[PDB]
């Protein structure tokens, strides 16, 4: 029958490992480098982008940075319509929690249940599972500021900084050695750009290869405000922190 | 039907890499040259018209489609991928849009209903992913004029100019000496027609070319009167005379 | 070899080998024996024992109440079947008040085996059968095989060594066909049939089982002392 | 290689293997012949007597559909009675619907497309049968054999299994020697001669010859099979002819 | 309404008045009520027009296909259709269709199909509320084997008596002809039959 | 090479049972051709009869999907009737659903839409053939729209199937070439039959009996085939001039 | 059992000169039971503004249904939703359950945040849209209040004259029926500019 | 009041603009001739939602149909989809419709009742006001009528409707449908029942409402710093 052609991709390695969760955490490897950097006063994202042309539309374009509401957005690591699927649920989920508790979903729930989704494919189905790592920066009044990520096995865990795809090891090296607890905002700005400018194989990071986000309860009167920046704003942190 | 494919046809190998999308990519290069460019005030896609026979009426296969009155779509690649892709794209921005707020879809949302519909060829039972790479032009009130490129993956990327397929590399790089952001939409077509005669072996006239625009509205088009807010499509396919016309001054 | 994985697959030389290895778990089945007359019908089964704490397997099941088989194989496939005839005797019985006749159970069994040796996922039955019968055109024996096939016969044998019995009974036809009204001399003639088909063991009373039905007897089974008669 | 493996694959040739490996099962069967003759069609059929054990006349092979229609077939024989099962379905709904018989061409593409079905897909086998059928209906006589493939055609004669060359060259004759065309009496005759001839190669065990006949004038256009006198005669010419 | 179909010597004639109602509002005066299913098999309607025209249309996307297949299907097979529709969904339909039509073998037949979706084959067949009015006439007056001319002349007194008494019946006469020659439609207005 | 057993991609980009389904097309060894007139649409094919057992009536290649449609396959017949039965079912669904008859081209996108199903679902295995849908269209006028294996379909002016294909390809791409016409000129479709033939006799270098011929014709509201005796008829009247 | 009449409560909207006015009553009851004289009915998405007369747990329901579509529209419109798209948002919304319908009267108001053109609408309980220039008025006192409106109103009405011309539209209009009034809210709405007036009523 | 005539070249189509609830005028100026095709209109009486939601439901598949085919849509298309969609729910979608085109096959006017049954005609009249517009297309319709012609009896029959029918009042829409021309849309086509100027002004002295609380309330999207 169609047997033959199954290539069975919800099954243990005689060493007790997912080959098709492997192959896919190989495949994120070489995406884009996104970094996440979690501070007293709000949380950073920078991501770099991997196709470099001149006739790209950069302030349209969105391929790294997508925001989940009004507090949690993701930086993605892998192929980008994967990441849109697992992005469009994550989206409904929020909002199917705030019609029936008529309060914002608290960031953990909405990790858990992506990364849910994600394990649903490694263990039934025989479908391929997701070729996407999130990075998650989200608030909420329990525990404020969180950074999560998520990988194609559908693990989850919480971080003060992380990155995924690219250069990863080295990149958590030079964050592990710069990074201090009582950090604030506009120091974990030039911290997140800084590692990419030494992690990335390009000659130079540039405005036009970068995306760049941040979450501050420094909107007005104790509220919280996403910002995606627009590529002029990018160019502007690049001169501010002295990497061009 | 005993349909028993319920399992992927896509999978990592072991580098990484979805052996099906790289070999659709494949496809797609060995397809005809299609190009898209971006003007101030409106966008031009073009693509060959490749007989297949003298005998064959190229008039009957269209490789430029319209997709809403102001959203259009051209292809490299496998041509009935594309047709049925087609099909599905002017239907879904009926269900899942038109028939909910009465207008029609941003270009940025149509496409992504695309890339979503060729996502899931990628992952899906006992599916191949489409043969296809699209160069999606159109119009909306809030955004502008777009371009947008989708790739058998789902990917989709906007544009100020590119192309897709044969010489894909050689047209892009002349695109990039070319383009600037204050084109007129007769500078884009003049761009345009240029670009596709480096990729064109054979003859080279409105016949065995298609090429058509986003531009101002037509209400010359709409075969109706007695309705101010509807002032007609964007969405046009130049005719074998108005190409030719553009030839001359070439 | 190539073509043996599955029943959807034929062979280079047009054979369906998954079928082939299920007619195999009949020929390493304990023999049965099936025999009639015009008046009667029998079944004999020579059934197997584990070993000499265990109890022998029974191998003749009842369908209805003028309709029986006995088994060689796969006796769970057996039950299987026998469910389905059992059914099928009760359908007939319930909405049209009539027996089923041997040769429309046959047809039954032939197009139920039928389904498994050509659809995907499904093994063919690993079991051979002997249906006897009393329905209204007298007396029947059918030979069924899980490939398909069903064949009305005077006499046959079906398991190991079987080819024994078969060829005592190939010369026995116009004998034991003309047994009329005598049920004890037409066991005889089945009891002597399974004996040729025996190699180092005997008949002992808890190693042989009988079935008979015909005019007026409904299908009966004899086992332990009922068949030290024969022995 | 193994385009053979999986039914519906194409080699590169453009064939399907696992239909050209179920004609071999085909081959294999008993020889069975259909006859056209002037106002209706004859079949006849090899039995092979494997053992005296066997019941004569009892294993019937000959399967009518509906009351009009006669199907017999070479090769695996449940996968024949399969396929007239499905016969019977699609007659009876035809029936249902249009009140009318189903006509022979309306029944043969009834068979041809489940056949063609049982190709499409390698989740299914080949059918490892060909079927020799036919009828009258309102246009008259009709005769068709339907391979594996689903491929079929009308035929003035048609023959399948071990004895089909044998029987082929014997049907070729007939047509060229009587243009006009057959009685149905006469072709009752000449399928149990061809069925006799044809018995050469499987010469080594004994056969029952089995016949069925449709005929306007013979049977009021329904099917019925020849037993008794009309059996006894055409066997005693078969008989004759081949010593 | 008031519908009917006649068997004669050259073939069949459908007759029906042009009246439509909503209660005692005429809905539509010019309604055509002779409806083709196949070239020479068409039907006379009565009951709910939406249902009638639901079944109608059905049977003839049936008897299309069945063209496409076996070629031209008979009188009786078209009225086995209509029959089967009619039948098995008998709790949500009011129709009442007569089905007629020529082959050259059968030559002109005439099936009806009551409320029941039960199938009677007559020389000729009334129905319709108009059609209790001229059981009476349409008994005296019929003979097998009329002419064209005789068959015309039947069908336009009998609708004319219909029309005359039955409030739901009225407007022009159509008429269908179906014969080896081919298909003949007529009309005749009140201004001849009235008087008649 | 599982990528050469199902319809999914090779390296190189190609579906090989797809190319391999184009093969199956030529298995029956038949040159098809159809032309346009200006009121009509002919359609010839070879009908070769080896077996002298074979009923000839029953031995076509060309099917009425529709009163105005026409179609005549190359491949083998199973795969053919496969073809015909949907186009009919298709046919009649249009017309019960749209109120008017299916157009030739519509019908020929929708063959070709289903035949690009079976390129990227898995569990469908390709028709080997390639259907030559004819009409004359109440909008379009004569009209020629071929489907193959791959999904692909375009009208014609005129087209030819088969082994010999190119012969006649050629044949009539010379023809168009002196006419610069889109069509054959000519009233009478007895004369654009009589066309079709002659120029496959030119083509193939074979002459033709009444039986070794078989031949389809388009006029407005009907697609009808001609008998031997019909053929023949036009077969004299080439040979007379 | 009229379940449009078992909580009561009255919604009227008015267009003037470069705004719109949308004004509620604050009355729920069990019939003749009062229970809160704060149930508001005048809902926004962004600038978008939904009045909703008739059964509370619909007003409620639906007001939780286009916050949710809504807030979805913004993430992938990257923009808020404009008042003649949603209206036809609500129509769809009522329309598809057309056989089983939301016992409600909708009422739109906004500006054009492009056009600058002030905007309002009604609905049936069923989506049909009638998308008045003057006003629409919904709830168990409509009629007292299409009244009101055809005398009182006149068009390009100042935003501080609409408020005075609305809340005696409403005011009246409910003093006449047992099931609105025990408190009012007025919406006065500009471009870029939004005032909210809690009306002191009579209280019976 | 809706209806339709056939004239010399072409079909027409007219309709007041009336929307009742029970007894009181919920719209004074609906547009009950909606958009099918370019050249294709469909006046709705009956259930209001129900006419508007099905004449976009089939407008919408006309449209995918067209470009499908890449062919005008007919008439006859929009009429079997309209009456096989209203058949399947028996009813319960409680329109009432005439529709009228130009398509490559000439000009049509069909009706179409709520149960599926449709009619052909060369005047058709629907709805509360349909015997007052059925009157006067029975007066003064006759064959080959010109545009100027057909334009004055279709709004002649909406007027009837208007005057002597309580459920049909306000403006006179039409669409006119000529053989090879565009479609013309004629909303407000006449407009007999202008409201007369009002005795007085009824704007209020500014403080004349009692105020509890002000506000402003925050529509903008994140006050930032
Ligand atoms: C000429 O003959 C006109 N006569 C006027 C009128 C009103 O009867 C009508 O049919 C008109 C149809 C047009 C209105 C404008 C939009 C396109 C359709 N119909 C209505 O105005 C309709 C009345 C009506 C109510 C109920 C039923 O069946 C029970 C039939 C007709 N009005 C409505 O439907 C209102 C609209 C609210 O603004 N809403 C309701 O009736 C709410 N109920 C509907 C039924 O189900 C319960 C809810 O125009 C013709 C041409
Ligand atoms: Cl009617
Ligand atoms: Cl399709
Ligand atoms: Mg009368
Ligand atoms: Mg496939
Ligand atoms: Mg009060
Ligand atoms: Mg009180």
């Amino acid at each position: 029958g169609s047997r033959r052609y199954d290539s069975r991709t919800t099954i243990f390695s005689p060493e007790g490992r997912l080959y098709q969760v492997e192959y896919a955490l190989e495949s994120i490897s070489h995406a884009g480098t996104a970094i996440g950097i979690m501070a007293s006063d709000g949380i950073v994202l920078a991501a770099e982008r991997k196709v470099t042309s001149t006739l790209l539309e950069q302030d349209t374009s969105t391929e790294k940075l997508y925001k989940l509401n009004d507090k949690i957005a993701v930086a993605v690591a892998g192929l980008t319509a994967d990441a849109e699927i697992l992005i469009n649920t994550a989206r409904i989920h929020a909002q199917n929690y705030l019609k029936t508790y008529n309060e914002d979903i608290p960031v953990e729930i909405l990790v858990r249940r992506l990364s849910d989704i994600k394990q649903g494919y490694t263990q039934h189905g025989g479908l391929r599972p997701f070729g996407v790592s999130f990075i998650y920066a989200g608030y909420d009044d329990r525990y404020g500021y969180q950074l999560y990520t998520s990988n194609p096995s559908g693990n989850y865990t919480g971080w003060k900084a992380i990155s995924v795809g690219a250069n990863t090891s080295a990149a958590q090296t030079l964050l592990q050695m710069d990074y201090k607890d009582d950090m604030k905002v506009d120091d974990a700005i030039e911290l997140a750009l800084k590692t990419l400018s030494k992690t990335t194989d390009s000659s130079a990071l540039t405005y036009d290869r970068l995306e760049f986000a941040t979450i501050r309860k420094g909107a007005n009167d104790g509220e919280v405000y996403q910002k995606i920046f627009k590529p002029q704003e990018i160019k502007d942190i690049l001169v501010k922190t002295g990497i061009t | 039907m005993t349909d028993r494919y319920s399992f992927s046809l896509t999978t990592f190998s072991p580098s990484g890499k979805l052996g099906q999308i790289d070999y659709a990519l494949t496809a797609v290069k060995q397809g005809v040259t299609s190009l898209g460019i971006k003007a101030t005030n409106g966008v031009v896609i073009a693509t060959e018209k490749k007989s297949s026979s003298p005998l064959a009426m190229s008039e009957t296969l269209s490789k430029v489609s319209l997709l809403t009155p102001d959203i259009g779509a051209v292809y490299s690649g496998m041509g009935p991928d594309y047709r049925v892709l087609v099909d599905k794209s002017r239907k879904v921005a009926h269900t899942s849009y038109k028939r909910i707020y009465g207008e029609y879809p941003p270009t940025k949302l149509l496409v992504s209903e695309v890339a979503k519909i060729m996502q899931e060829a990628t992952q899906s039972g006992g599916v191949r992913p489409f043969g296809v790479s699209l160069l999606i032009a159109g119009h909306d009130e809030f955004n502008g004029f777009s371009l947008y490129q989708v790739d058998p993956s789902g990917s989709y990327f906007p544009w100020k100019a590119t192309a897709i397929g044969k010489g894909s590399v050689a047209a892009k790089t002349f695109l990039e000496k070319r383009w600037n952001d204050e084109l007129e939409l007769e500078d884009a077509i003049h761009i345009a027609l240029l670009t596709l005669k480096e990729s064109v072996e054979g003859e080279f006239n409105g016949d065995t070319i298609e090429l058509a625009i986003i531009g101002d509205e037509n209400p010359d088009l709409l075969g109706y009167t007695g309705i101010p807010t509807d002032k007609g499509p964007r969405f046009r396919k130049l005719t074998s005379q108005e190409i030719n016309d553009r030839l001359e001054a070439l | 070899n190539n073509y043996d994985g599955d029943t959807v697959t034929f062979s280079p030389t047009g054979r369906l080998f998954q079928v082939e290895y299920a007619l195999e778990a009949i020929k390493q089945g304990s023999v049965t024996v099936g025999l009639r007359s015009n008046t009667h019908a029998v079944l004999v089964a020579l059934k197997r024992n584990a070993d000499e704490l265990s109890s022998y397997q029974k191998k003749i099941i009842k369908c209805d109440e003028h309709m029986g088989l006995s088994l060689a194989g796969l006796a769970p496939d057996a039950r299987v079947l026998s469910n389905y005839l059992r059914q099928q005797c009760n359908y007939s019985s319930l909405v049209f008040n009539r027996k089923l006749a041997v040769e429309r159970a046959g047809h039954l069994l032939c197009d139920k085996a039928q389904k498994n040796t050509q659809s995907y996922g499904g093994r063919p039955y690993g079991v051979g059968l002997l249906i006897i019968g009393y329905d209204k055109s007298g007396a029947h024996l059918l030979e069924f095989q899980p490939s398909g096939n069903v064949t009305e016969l005077y006499g046959t044998a079906i398991g190991a060594r079987s080819q024994g019995a078969k060829t005592y009974l190939e010369r026995t036809l116009d004998t034991f066909i003309k047994i009329d009204g005598n049920p004890d001399e037409l066991i005889k003639a089945g009891v002597e049939a399974i004996s040729q088909s025996l190699r180092d063991e005997s008949l002992t009373v808890d190693n042989l089982s009988i079935a008979i039905v015909g005019k007026d007897t409904p299908f009966t089974i004899y086992d332990g002392e009922a068949v030290a008669k024969y022995i | 290689t193994g385009y053979d493996l999986s039914n519906s694959v194409f080699s590169p040739d453009g064939r399907n293997f696992q239909v050209e490996y179920a004609v071999k099962a085909v081959e294999n069967g008993t020889t069975s012949i259909g006859i056209k003759c002037n106002d209706g069609v004859v079949f006849a059929v090899e039995k092979l007597i494997t053992s005296k054990l066997l019941v004569p006349q009892k294993n019937v092979k000959i399967q009518v559909v509906d009351r009009h229609i006669g199907c017999v077939y070479s090769g695996l024989i449940p996968d024949g009675r399969h396929l007239v099962n499905r016969g019977r379905e699609e007659a009876a709904s035809f029936k249902k619907l249009y009140k009318t018989p189903i006509p022979i061409p309306a029944f043969a593409d009834r068979l041809g497309q489940y056949v063609q079905a049982h190709t499409l897909y390698n989740s299914v086998r080949p059918f490892g049968v060909s079927t020799i059928f036919g009828g009258v209906d309102k246009n008259g006589a009709h005769l068709y054999m339907l391979e594996p493939s689903g491929s079929y055609w009308g035929y003035k004669g048609a023959a399948t299994g071990k004895g089909r060359q044998s029987a082929k060259a014997e049907l070729e004759k007939l047509v060229d020697h009587h243009p006009e065309g057959l009685s149905a009496r006469e072709a009752v005759k000449q399928a149990a001669k061809i069925i006799y001839l044809a018995h050469e190669d499987n010469k080594e065990k004994d056969f029952e010859l089995e016949i069925s006949w449709c005929s306007l004038s013979e049977t009021n256009g329904l099917h019925k099979f020849v037993k008794g006198d009309l059996l006894q005669e055409a066997i005693d010419f078969a008989q004759k002819e081949i010593n | 309404t008031s519908i009917m179909a006649v068997t004669f010597k050259d073939g069949v004639i459908l007759g029906a008045d042009s009246r439509t109602t909503t209660g005692a509002y005429i809905a539509n005066r010019v309604t055509d009520k002779l409806t083709r299913v196949h070239d020479k098999i068409w039907c006379c309607r009565s009951g709910s027009a939406a249902d009638t025209q639901a079944i109608a249309d059905i049977v003839q996307y049936h008897l299309e296909l069945y063209t496409s297949q076996y070629g031209t299907p008979s009188t009786e097979t078209a009225a086995s259709v209509f029959k089967e529709l009619c039948y098995e969904n008998k709790d949500n339909l009011t129709a009442g269709i007569i089905v007629a039509g020529y082959d050259d073998k059968n030559k002109g037949e005439v099936y009806t199909i009551p409320l029941g979706g039960s199938v009677h084959k007559l020389p000729y067949a009334i129905a319709g509320s108009g059609s209790t009015f001229i059981y009476g006439y349409c008994d005296k007056n019929f003979r097998e084997n009329m002419s064209k001319e005789e068959t015309v002349d039947f069908i336009k007194h009998s609708l004319s008596q219909a029309i005359k008494w039955d409030g739901s019946s009225g407007g022009v006469i159509r008429m269908v002809v179906l014969t080896a020659a081919g298909v003949e439609r007529l009309i005749f207005y009140p201004d001849e039959y009235e008087q008649l | 090479g599982y990528d050469r057993h199902i319809t999914i991609f090779s390296p190189e980009g190609r579906l090989y049972q797809v190319e391999y389904a184009f093969k199956a097309t030529n298995q029956t060894n038949i040159n098809s051709l159809a032309v346009r007139g200006k009121d009509c649409t002919v359609v010839i094919s070879q009908k070769k009869v080896p077996d002298k057992l074979l009923d000839p009536t029953t031995v076509s290649y060309i099917f009425c999907i529709s009163r105005t449609i026409g179609m005549v396959v190359n491949g083998p017949i199973p795969d053919a009737r496969n073809a015909a039965l949907r186009a009919k079912a298709e046919a009649a669904e249009f017309r019960y659903k749209y109120g008017y008859d299916m157009p030739c081209d519509v019908l020929a996108k929708r063959m070709a839409n289903l035949s690009q199903i079976y390129t990227q679902r898995a569990y469908m295995r390709p028709l080997g053939v390639i259907l030559t849908f004819v009409s004359v269209d109440e909008e379009l006028g004569p009209s020629i729209y071929k489907t193959d294996p791959a999904g692909y379909y375009v009208g014609y002016k005129a087209t030819a199937t088969g082994p010999k294909q190119q012969e006649i390809t050629t044949n009539l791409e010379n023809h168009f070439k002196k006419s610069k016409i889109d069509h054959i000129n000519e009233e009478s479709w007895e004369k654009v039959v009589e066309f079709a033939i002659t120029h496959m006799i030119d083509a193939l270098g074979t002459e033709f009996s009444k039986n070794d011929l078989e031949v389809g014709v388009a006029t407005k509201d009907k697609f009808f085939t001609l008998s031997a005796e019909n053929i023949e008829e036009r077969l004299v009247a080439i040979a007379e001039q | 059992s009229d379940p449009s009449s078992i909580n009561g409560g009255i919604v009227v909207a008015m267009t003037g000169k470069d705004c719109v006015a949308i004004a509620c009553d604050l009355r729920l009851g069990s019939q003749s039971l009062g229970v809160s004289n704060k149930f508001e009915k005048i809902f926004h998405y962004g600038h978008v503004f939904l009045g909703i007369t008739g059964l509370a747990t619909d007003v409620t329901t639906l007001n939780e249904m286009f916050r949710y579509k809504t807030n979805l529209y913004k993430l992938k419109e990257e923009r808020a939703i404009e008042p003649e798209t949603f209206t036809q948002l609500v129509s769809s919304s009522l329309y598809e359950r057309r056989f089983g319908p939301y016992f409600v009267g909708p009422v739109v108001a906004g500006i054009n945040s492009k056009s600058g053109k002030p905007f309002i609408a009604g609905f049936d309980l069923i989506g049909c849209i009638d998308e008045a220039k003057d006003f629409i008025v919904s709830g168990t006192a409509s009629d007292q209040l299409f009244g009101m409106c055809e005398s009182l109103y006149e068009p390009n009405l100042e935003p501080e004259d609409l408020f005075e011309t609305i809340s005696q539209a409403l005011l009246n209009a409910a003093d006449r029926d047992a099931l609105s009034g025990w408190g009012a809210v007025v919406y006065i709405i500009k471009k870029d500019e939004v005032v909210k007036r809690y009306l002191k009523m009579r209280q019976d | 009041t809706i209806a339709g005539l056939v004239f010399q070249d072409g079909v027409i189509l007219g309709a007041d603009t009336r929307a009742t609830n029970d007894s009181v005028v919920a719209d004074k100026s609906c547009e009950k001739i909606h958009f099918i095709a370019p050249k294709i209109y469909c006046c709705g009486a009956g259930v209001a939602a129900d006419a508007e939601a099905v004449t976009q439901l089939i407008g919408s598949n006309i449209e995918l149909h067209s470009l499908y085919t890449s062919r005008e849509p007919r008439v006859v298309s929009a009429l079997q989809m309209l009456k096989q969609h209203l058949f399947k729910y028996q009813g319960h979608i409680g329109a009432y419709l005439i529709v009228a085109g130009v398509d490559p096959t000439g000009s049509h006017l069909f009706s179409i009742h709520a149960h599926g049954s449709t009619d052909v005609g060369y005047y058709l009249s629907l709805g509360s006001g349909s015997l007052a517009a059925m009157a006067v297309l029975e007066s003064h319709w006759k064959q080959d009528l010109t545009k100027e012609e057909a334009i004055k009896l279709a709004s002649d029959a909406i007027q009837a409707g208007i005057w002597n029918d309580l459920g049909s009042g306000s403006n006179v829409d039409v669409c006119v449908m000529e053989i090879g021309k565009d479609a013309e849309y004629l909303r407000n086509y006449l407009t007999p029942n202008v409201r007369e100027e009002k005795q007085k002004s009824y704007k209020f002295p500014r403080g004349t409402t009692a105020v509890l609380k002000e506000s402003i309330v925050n529509i903008c999207d994140i006050q930032e710093e």
